[PDB]
């Protein structure tokens, strides 16, 4: 009945030294029934990454919508959109459905190509922006992720350390949530290379 | 409508769909085909609210057939499933939504690969090796988790499907009156008349 | 319903209208809402007529049995018996009672018992649906140690306004005077009080 | 309509070591968005080297602790001053809780102490008296924040030996009392940052063979 | 299960170096009607305790009688009733707290919030709260209803923790209480100007002050406020 | 919650998972859903955690009193009926229980009784109870025969809980196994699903749906 | 949320805390609740955060276009009138509660706006879950002809009362000072009374602690070219 | 419990009762006997709410068995049915009523006549030539109206009962997993093991 | 809220308390409920503050546009515009407005517009939650053709009682005098009116 907790899933994003990390679980369910163990929740439009938790039909719809909008942006502007601008675009697009919202918890992550500055942001379902220095959490195990991030995180982690911190934040949060898990993916993002890693986790 | 199953094997997709049509107290029919051919190499099975199921299926069928004539070309199973998902995703925020869940089984002639898509009434799409809608999956996914292999032949896929149907006939309360089975491969769509 | 009790120099006076309504129909236009629980201890009733009659009948029984054993009860004692019934059965009662009485020791006393079953000793009290319209008037015009004629005028003018504005109130203004001299009943008709 | 239940917030945490146990709890008491008290003790010494906390609705918590304390007193009278073992205490609490199965104590109860072999023990109950012996348990408002952290740090979950690919788990160890208290303090500091009902102060009761010792730490008051 | 009818608003209180202060206005409201203007809601028990009660007045009057009856009962067969076996604040509170919780557990609560303020035999300050649910807590400042939201923030600026109690004199504490009562009169729609204040000191005993009034009120700024936005007259 | 018990040539297999939930919150991954009533009786627990623990522990006391009074072991039929008659008294009050009473006696042989909180009491050869029962049934019914080796039967029970632990969100943690014979019950260990799953995947070649 | 505004000798000042919450969890520890409308007009927001944000941005956008059109400095009454007419239209469904303050050619102004479209005029105001804590302080200490130094003290004190005593409110204090004949000064993180204390341990893991199934490079660039 | 049928022929009463026990999603059992022998020549089948059905049946069984020992005598089917009706009629105004419907098939050894009684959970008793409870009667009474004769043999009664079960298997939505059939005559009660 | 408008010899006076409540919290203790729709046509607002402000702003707009085209509108015309908005949108409004104005031809006039959207021309009018308590007082003490000083006292005494009994009313008593001489604002503080 609660749309944000039918399908389940989580996204977490963290900043490090000259890098950002964004990670998500792979579960898609119908409440108790697990359906898919390959449902990725992180997408990218050029060098800007967007994670989306919540109702899966809206996750898919919004991905298709932001692909559409960022493609037109690029044709007109003659450059790829930046994380700060994309954040405002996500907020705008969510709030225009104020009284019939998409049931989602989006998370933006990326590095500004000009300034080199790491950037992360989170939103509620109607577009209120939370721009964080440290980390953003989203999904059915957001409380669990807040607990993990708030204790595990420290500022200015190197990419290969940040990988370990975000992975352990995701994995241990997911294992305390019935509707999250079934696999996980972690993106480590630097100014001009991005590494994607699939994690080994318990499959229950 | 009750049980719709799908299983993608090596070189084909097999869709099994129950034959019963029950209106409350009585079983009105025991030979109902809960499927439409969208294109020569793409089949869609469906289940959900009465009336909405067939209306939706035939509406999709007409649109894909219209595309085929206009371009003199068959859309890929992926493209058909994305079209179907968008229609359902548009539907869910309407005045009166389509309450229809579908499986789309297709053979992609370009990639020479079978493909099975599961889409629910909300517009939730997933590509799977095997799929089901409603209560069917509760019984059958544990079997398919155990016995499925990606390199199975069509005959092995049918034997695995018999085991799914036997389990449903043993443990489900409703008499769904057996299943019509259809195979989708490189040569097109054909019905297995003895099951 | 509009009811009030007012202490004055010689004792206390109870006053009431005479209208009983079932919705917008006036079931009884000559009701007697001033009721006797003892010789010189009376009460004004508001709320459920069934409930206030049932209570008043029980109180009269208790004070009659008190008098047989311990002599004349105080007005405070009467108010306490009213309170005990109202408070202990608050979930099943809709009763708003003003208790007024005359001792020779204490002189005139007035106790009000609203819905909850609390007790409040006051110089004067007003209650019932029509009382809302005369809080302003009564506060401005009440004085302590009024004469009998002044207190009768105060009650007559007050209930006249309560009657004027409240549809649930009307009919005759009944009064009961409690002094050392005894018990006097007064009645005032529409043609008298409406032209005030 | 009268609602007989309320929520006084708070969070509690029990950890079982090798030859000790701790039961910690924040000292903040709240209703809605108001602070009732910044120091209202929630974790109690019940005698017989047992510590107890009943977090949730504070009136039911106080009632339960009061009844268990009394149960300890009457166990002494009826059984020749015999020490109530932690396992026996736990079963006794189950019966206290289940006695109100159809009008429950709206609390999450944790007790800590030492078992009959001298090893550390923590027991945790749901509101209607289902219980389990555990090595690690957080209860209350911020239990969702704290428990995944404890799974990771106390029980070494999802942690593997580096270089083994992922086929040798980090091996389980007992923690020192000093290590446990560091993890307790960091759990509550973290929980205080992200949960509005957690804060003000942290009171830890440590149980060893020598007795029950207390420690108090300030938490953020916002 | 009932609903409150005639009600009393905030009771506010705090500890200071040698004792406790408690205060409460003299109003009995009947919904939005300010019905009864002479209601005493601070009820002393002996010479060492004051029980301040908010909420339903009929239930307050019941509690008042239980406390009066408690003093009588304590005196029975008790040669030390006015000495070592006199009633303590902690005894009076625990009794009330037992009653409140028992009544909520029978689904028939006394619809009140109570603060027991007093000084114990050994000179210790006693200040504890209990309400219709049987929920109890203690703190250097305590307040019920609107007082919790408005008085506590002001009183906590004087005594923010336990260590501030010995530094707070009776003049400073009373000043804080009297200011808090004024703030409540500005901002609580079910309050009154007239109030009672009680000081229980370990040296000077129980001082009970009746018929106090909120004074030094700031209204003058009102004359300049015009319209609700654009109006200039 | 996934619990199962089945009868075969070599006695009774009983397997259960270990998860407890409060909604979508995973309360615990180390719960005991099997109660050891005596050397020849087992009780499985599904439904309310407190309701099962309390009344199945109470059942054990009633079974002990029977053998003191009658100088004889309580029958599986009698034990199951004490519990089913108890829960029936509480019917409508809101108790939540799904349970199996499994044991051997000389007069009955190996016996399984399903008992639940709406008062149902059934004797049978195979039962699965809990949110993950359908998943367990799928695997169990396909590979069930009367004449499995004790080794194969133990594996099937283990594998059936694993299948449910995977698919059912509310089932998981670990698998506890039991085998009931003429001589009594025998514990066959606690098997963590986070290790078992990968082991089974590799050796069996199943779970091809997973990224491994 | 604790937001407040008060007037002083030749100006108006706004104050706000920096905590955003979802039920009982703290979503944001450092958020800006003092929104921008014009160079010398500011808006404290409470209630639904997205709504308060969106409504100020919209009116701010329209105020800018109005200012360009008329070639005048925008007035606080224009922002007030536009905000209230928008909020009234939506019948409280836009759950924004706002304190609007600013300077213009008419003088200095301070208003409050409620979600249903009602407005108030005041010399000191507060809104949000911490309003009662703040108003207690303002009622105790506000007087006429405050200096700027006294006004900043009182405003920050009113916000602090909310931070300590209200669970809804927390973290830091933001202030904005708008004085006649001067540039408005926006003072984010004016007070920082809730810095997290240093942790007991470092939870940085040994590398290779996490088990990994696969690795791959993601192509984020356009066309790798020949 | 779902389908219970009864048919009184010349010299016997035949009770047919479904074998399925369904709890919501799954069919827990497919061999359940929904009947108790009350006395050597009296059989009671039952259907209704879970738990209540068996508790009631066994409670009646114990009372009739107690009567049999006390008097060294078998109560007539009529007397047993009146006892059962009164218990249900007492039940319906209780704090928690028994939700149980029954058929009582008996051979009266005094009158040398088979007798079939149908009693619902309210205590509504009727003697019939053939009877059913729940939705069964909707399908089967029209058949029995057509084909029934009072002078039928037991074999003809069983053939008529097969036709009832076939119709139920065709038109009912629920799979009731076939029926256990029992015959009550002068020689007592016996089960037809192949049906 | 307690509001009233009273005609007298030289013109009309509007009077109001200054309390605005959200439940039992006083949101604003210095509210100005006397609002100007034209130079010498004012109104007293009661009910939803959002609704009465929205209406009053629309009326002010209509009378400003009326004045540009047709000269000064009558008080009757102002009351009609108020009525049209209130009546046509009765399903979506909670507004109780008293309209008071001064012409030189008609002198002082008062119109009251209660919830329904009906209009009633009266010598004086009272409204708001606190008005219930002063119906009795106002009826007894009102006279026609009072002086300015008598009418100020009448309003001051009336609203004093309304404030005393109604929790929803309080703060300062604001008044606005409308005569040929012009527009005069008056304010009266608690220390003045409470001791009356
Ligand atoms: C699975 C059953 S299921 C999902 O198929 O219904 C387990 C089986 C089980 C668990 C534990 C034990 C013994 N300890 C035996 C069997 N059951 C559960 O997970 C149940 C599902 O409801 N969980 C509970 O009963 C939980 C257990 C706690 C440890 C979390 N308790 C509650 O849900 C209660 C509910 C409650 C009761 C009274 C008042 C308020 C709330 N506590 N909580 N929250
Ligand atoms: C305090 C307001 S209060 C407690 O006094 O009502 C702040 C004011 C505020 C915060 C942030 C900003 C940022 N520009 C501006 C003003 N308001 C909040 O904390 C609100 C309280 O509802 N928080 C939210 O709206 C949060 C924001 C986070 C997601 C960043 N949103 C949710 O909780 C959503 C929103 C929602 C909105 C309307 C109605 C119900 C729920 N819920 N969800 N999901
Ligand atoms: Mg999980
Ligand atoms: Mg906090
Ligand atoms: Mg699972
Ligand atoms: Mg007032």
């Amino acid at each position: 009945s609660d749309p944000s907790s039918i399908n389940g899933g989580i996204v977490v994003a963290m900043t490090g030294k000259d890098c950002v990390a964004i990670a998500c679980d792979l579960r898609l369910g119908s409440q108790s029934l697990g359906v898919s163990n390959k449902f990725e929740k992180i997408f990218h439009y050029g060098h800007v990454f967007l994670g989306i938790t919540g109702l899966a039909t809206d996750v898919t719809t919004l991905n298709e919508m932001f692909r559409y909008k960022t493609n037109l942006y690029k044709l007109k502007e003659e450059r790829a959109i930046e994380p700060e601008t994309f954040t405002q675009l996500v907020s705008s697009s969510l709030y225009e459905r104020r009284f019939g919202p998409y049931f989602v918890g989006p998370v933006v992550a990326g590095i500004n190509s000009k300034s080199g500055k790491p950037f992360i942001a989170g939103f509620d379902l109607i577009g209120c922006i939370d721009e964080a220095k440290d980390f953003i959490v989203s999904g059915t195990a957001s409380d669990q992720l807040f607990g993990m991030c708030e204790s595990l995180y420290e500022p200015n982690l190197e990419p290969e350390d940040l990988f370990e911190t975000i992975s352990q934040a995701l994995l241990n949060a997911a294992d305390r949530d019935a509707l999250s898990g079934w696999g996980a993916v972690v993106y480590i993002i630097k100014k001009d290379e991005v590494v994607k890693r699939y994690l080994k986790m318990r499959q229950d | 409508m009750d049980i719709i199953l799908g299983i993608r094997v090596q070189d084909s997709v097999i869709l099994a769909s129950s034959k019963a049509v029950t209106r409350g107290i009585s079983v009105l029919k025991d030979s109902d085909d809960k499927t439409r051919q969208l294109s020569p190499h793409t089949l869609m099975s469906f289940a959900g609210e009465a009336g909405d199921t067939v209306q939706f299926a035939e509406y999709i069928q007409a649109n894909i057939q219209l595309y085929s004539i206009r371009e003199d070309y068959e859309l890929s199973p992926q493209a058909v499933s994305s079209f179907v998902r968008q229609e359902l995703a548009k539907s869910i925020r309407s005045r009166r939504p389509y309450q229809v869940n579908v499986l789309i089984g297709g053979y992609d002639k370009k990639k020479n690969k079978p493909e099975l898509y599961q889409i629910d009434y909300l517009g939730t799409k997933v590509e799977l090796p095997y799929g089901a809608h409603g209560y069917s999956g509760f019984y059958t996914f544990s079997l398919l988790d155990h016995h499925y292999r990606p390199d199975m032949t069509t005959e092995e896929g049918l034997d695995l499907l018999k085991l799914c149907v036997q389990e449903l006939e043993k443990r489900m309360p409703m008499d769904f009156k057996g299943v019509i089975v259809k195979i989708v491969d490189k040569d097109g769509i054909r019905q297995v008349d003895d099951f | 319903t509009s009811i009030m009790a007012v202490t004055f120099k010689d004792g206390v006076i109870l006053g009431a209208d005479s209208r009983t309504t079932t919705g917008a129909y006036i079931a009884n236009r000559v009701t007697d809402k001033l009721t006797r629980v003892h010789d010189k201890i009376w009460c004004c009733r508001s709320g459920s007529a069934a409930d206030t009659q049932a209570i008043a009948d029980i109180v009269q029984y208790h004070l009659e049995l008190y008098t047989s054993q311990y002599g004349t009860p105080s007005t405070e004692t009467a108010a306490s018996v009213f309170k005990e019934l109202c408070y202990e059965n608050k979930d099943n009662l809709t009763a708003g009672i003003i208790v007024a009485g005359y001792d020779d020791k204490n002189k005139g006393e007035v106790y009000t018992i609203p819905l909850g079953g609390s007790v409040h000793k006051l110089p004067y009290a007003i209650a019932g649906s029509g009382s809302t319209f005369i809080y302003g008037y009564c506060d401005k015009n009440f004085r302590e140690n009024m004469s009998k004629e002044e207190t009768v005028d105060f009650i007559k003018h007050s209930l006249s306004q309560a009657i004027k504005w409240d549809g649930s109130s009307g009919g005759v203004i009944r009064m009961v005077v409690l002094t050392a001299a005894g018990v006097e009943r007064l009645i005032f008709y529409p043609d008298e009080y409406e032209q005030l | 309509q009268f609602n007989p239940y309320g929520d006084n917030g708070g969070t509690i945490l029990g950890i079982a070591g090798e030859d000790f146990a701790v039961l910690a709890g924040d000292t903040r008491n709240i209703t809605d968005y108001s602070i009732n008290s910044r120091y209202e003790p929630k974790v109690f010494d019940c005698g017989d080297n047992i510590v107890m906390s009943a977090n949730g609705f504070a009136a039911d918590g106080d009632a339960l602790v009061k009844r268990f304390k009394n149960s300890v007193k009457w166990y002494h009278f009826d059984h020749n001053d015999k020490k109530l073992s932690i396992n026996s205490a736990a079963r006794n609490i189950q019966h206290l809780l289940y006695g109100k199965r159809f009008f429950p104590y709206y609390v999450h109860t944790i007790i800590a102490g030492l078992d009959e072999d001298g090893k550390g023990a923590v027991y945790s109950f749901d509101p209607v008296g289902s219980y389990e012996r555990e090595q690690c348990r957080a209860g209350g408002a911020a239990a969702s924040l704290i428990m995944p952290f404890l799974d990771n740090q106390v029980n070494f979950k999802n942690q593997y030996e580096p270089g083994t690919n992922g086929k040798v788990k980090k091996p389980l160890k007992y923690l020192s009392v000093e290590e446990v208290i560091k993890l307790v303090r960091d759990s509550f500091t973290s929980a205080t940052e992200r949960h509005i009902q957690v804060g003000d102060g942290l009171e830890i009761l440590i149980v060893t063979k020598d007795g029950v010792r207390k420690e108090f730490y300030e938490l953020k008051r916002d | 299960t009932q609903q409150p009818i005639v009600t009393g608003t905030s009771v506010i209180s705090m500890k200071y170096d040698n004792g406790v202060i408690i205060a409460a206005d003299n109003l009995g409201s009947y919904g939005s009607l300010l019905r009864f203007n002479g209601v005493e809601r601070l009820i002393p028990v002996g010479d060492n305790t004051v029980v301040g009660i908010s909420g339903d007045i009929s239930d307050m009057q019941h509690i008042e009688r239980l406390l009066k009856d408690l003093v009588t009962e304590n005196a029975y067969d008790n040669p030390l009733a006015d000495a070592e076996e006199a009633l303590e604040p902690s005894y009076i509170f625990e009794y009330l707290a037992t009653v409140m919780y028992q009544r909520r557990s029978k689904m028939n609560p006394l619809w009140n919030a109570i603060i027991v303020a007093g000084v114990q035999s050994n000179g210790d300050q006693f200040l504890r709260y209990v309400n219709l649910l049987g929920v109890t807590y203690s703190s250097p400042t305590l307040a019920t209803g609107f007082g919790a939201h408005m008085a506590n923030p002001l009183l906590r600026k004087v005594v923010d923790r336990e260590s501030d109690i010995p530094k707070t004199t009776v003049q400073v504490a009373e000043e804080a209480i009297v200011n808090a009562m004024r703030v409540l009169y500005y901002r609580d729609a079910r309050s009154s100007r007239n109030f009672s204040l009680a000081i229980i000191d370990k040296n000077t005993g129980l001082t009970f002050k009746k018929n106090l009034q909120v004074e030094n009120m700031k209204w003058d700024f009102a004359k300049d406020i015009k319209g609700y936005g654009t109006q200039k007259i | 919650t996934t619990t199962l018990a089945f009868r075969f040539q070599g006695g009774i297999i009983v397997a259960v998972d270990s998860r407890a939930t409060a909604g979508n919150w995973v309360a615990s991954q180390t719960v005991k859903k099997v109660i050891e009533i005596n050397p020849f009786l087992l009780g499985t627990m599904a439904g309310g955690a407190a309701d099962c623990q309390f009344w199945e522990t109470w059942l054990g006391s009633q079974c002990r009193l029977h053998e003191l009074r009658e100088k004889e072991r309580i029958s599986v039929a009698a034990a199951s009926k004490i519990l089913s008659n108890l829960v029936y008294q509480y019917k409508g009050a809101g108790l939540s229980m799904g349970t199996m009473i499994c044991g051997y006696t000389r007069k009955e042989g190996p016996t399984i009784y399903y008992v639940d909180s709406d008062g149902t009491r059934l004797k049978g050869d195979i039962f699965c109870v809990g949110s993950g029962q359908t998943f367990a049934y799928g695997v169990l019914d396909s590979n069930y025969k009367w004449d499995l080796s004790v080794e194969d039967a133990l594996y099937l029970g283990k594998r059936s809980i694993l299948a449910a632990a995977h698919r059912d969100a509310y089932s998981g943690g670990s698998v506890n196994l039991y085998h009931v014979t003429e001589d009594g019950w025998i514990y066959h260990g606690n098997h963590d699903v986070g290790e078992l799953f990968w082991k089974v995947k590799e050796e069996e070649g199943s779970f091809n749906n997973v990224i491994g | 949320t604790t937001i407040a505004g008060l007037v002083f000798q030749d100006g108006v000042i706004l104050g706000a805390d920096t905590r955003a919450t979802n039920d009982s969890v703290v979503a944001d520890k450092s958020c800006e609740k003092i929104h921008f409308i014009a160079p010398k007009i500011y808006c404290c927001g409470a209630g639904v955060a997205a709504d308060a944000e969106a409504v100020t941005q919209l009116i701010g956008s329209n105020i800018e276009l109005h200012s360009l059109y008329t070639s005048r400095e925008p007035r606080v009454v224009s922002a007030l009138q536009m905000l209230k007419q928008h909020l009234f239209k939506y019948q409280g469904h836009i759950g924004a509660y706002l304190i609007v303050a600013g300077v213009d050619p008419t003088g200095s102004h301070l208003f409050s706006i409620h979600a249903h479209g009602s407005t108030d005029v005041g010399y000191y105001l507060s809104l949000g879950s911490g309003s009662l804590a703040a108003m207690a302080v303002l009622e105790s200490h506000w007087k006429q002809d405050l200096t700027k130094e006294e006004a900043i003290k009182l405003a920050s004190d009113a916000i602090q009362a909310g931070i300590w005593n209200d669970l809804g409110s927390g973290s830091n204090v933001d202030v904005c000072v708008m004085e006649i004949g001067k540039d408005a000064e926006y003072l984010r993180n004016y007070l920082t009374p809730n810095v997290r204390e240093e942790k007991q341990k470092s939870y940085k893991f040994p590398r290779g602690t996490t088990a990994v199934l696969k690795e791959s490079i993601v192509n984020i660039c356009d066309i790798q070219e020949e």
